[PDB]
């Protein structure tokens, strides 16, 4: 019964459908472009010298 | 990577739709288009979860 | 679900229900399957910068997805009509 | 610009510098809300042009 | 509903072909399940296999 609500009403339906993209090309420009996830251990450097 | 995998499997649950129009409306002459999808709907909602 | 659809909703017998299950299934059953692979086949052909990460992912990808679009389909209506054939031995 | 030579330049800070880099930025909130007004509407009255 | 149409009687060639093809096989299939589910014991070795 529930595809039949939306079978009946194809501008809700998309407008549903439209706002999901347009939510979701607005975060695309918002993410953060690595190469690789965070994966490599972080690494502190101490140094004394004697 | 994913979102390339994503590619043929996003299309799935819509095809599989799809394709149940085409063989309603080739097994029964008299139906309506919006009455096939209607009833092609209660034959795949369940798979499609 | 087409199979257990003919045997409590039509009645139709295990075999009967089985085999009309893959006839009237086969053609969703591959198109998807045919979209997916061919999908992910441009990336057991890959070339050029970053191949062997695209070649890991679709190599093994393909073959199983191929094994279990062609193998298992043959395979599933048995271990259903099997395993309903069960369910009715064990009512008793 | 009148008065210095390109070997120079410009840097603002405190409350001009938040005016400045902000320059321009009400068109996009506007748009934004006049958009989700618009296809809100129309999903809730099934109807694009009311 | 509102742009799946009642008919579309021809459909290009090499579309033609494919699907025609692709029906035959539907049966080689049924025709596969046909004939599996009468060898019961003999087809749950080529799974443990």
């Amino acid at each position: 019964m529930f595809s039949k609500f939306f079978i009946e009403r194809p501008v809700f339906a998309s407008v549903v459908a439209i706002i999901i993209s347009l939510a979701g090309a607005i975060g695309l420009t918002n993410l953060p472009i690595e190469q690789y996830p965070s994966l490599t251990p972080p690494t502190v450097k101490v140094s004394a010298t004697y | 990577f994913a979102l390339i995998l994503a590619i043929g499997i996003v299309v799935d649950d819509a095809i599989i739709v799809v394709e149940n129009i085409d063989r309603i409306l080739h097994e029964n002459e008299q139906i309506s288009v919006k009455d096939a999808a209607i009833q092609a709907m209660q034959e795949v909602s369940s798979p499609v979860i | 679900e087409f199979a257990m659809e003919e045997r409590f909703k039509k009645g139709k017998g295990v075999f009967e229900a089985a085999v009309a299950a893959a006839k009237l299934r086969f053609r969703p059953i591959i198109m998807t399957s045919l979209a997916f692979t061919f999908g992910v086949l441009p990336m057991i052909f890959a070339t050029g910068a970053g191949s062997a990460s695209r070649h890991s992912l679709g190599t093994g990808l393909i073959g199983g997805m191929i094994a279990a679009s062609t193998l298992a389909i043959f395979f599933v209506p048995l271990f259903f009509y099997l395993l309903e054939n069960f369910n009715e031995w064990l009512d008793k | 610009k009148e008065t210095l030579g390109d070997d120079y330049s410009i840097a603002w800070s405190g409350s001009a510098y938040q005016e400045v880099s902000s320059k321009g930025t009400a068109s996009y909130a506007f748009a934004l809300g006049m958009i989700f007004v618009f296809l809100i509407l129309a999903a809730q009255y099934e109807r694009w042009l009311i | 509903a509102l742009f799946l149409r009642r008919n579309e009687g021809e459909p290009f060639k090499f579309v033609k072909k494919f699907n025609d093809f692709f029906d035959w096989s539907t049966s080689v299939f049924s025709a596969g399940v046909a004939y599996i589910l009468k060898r019961t014991i003999r087809f749950v070795l080529i799974f443990c296999i």
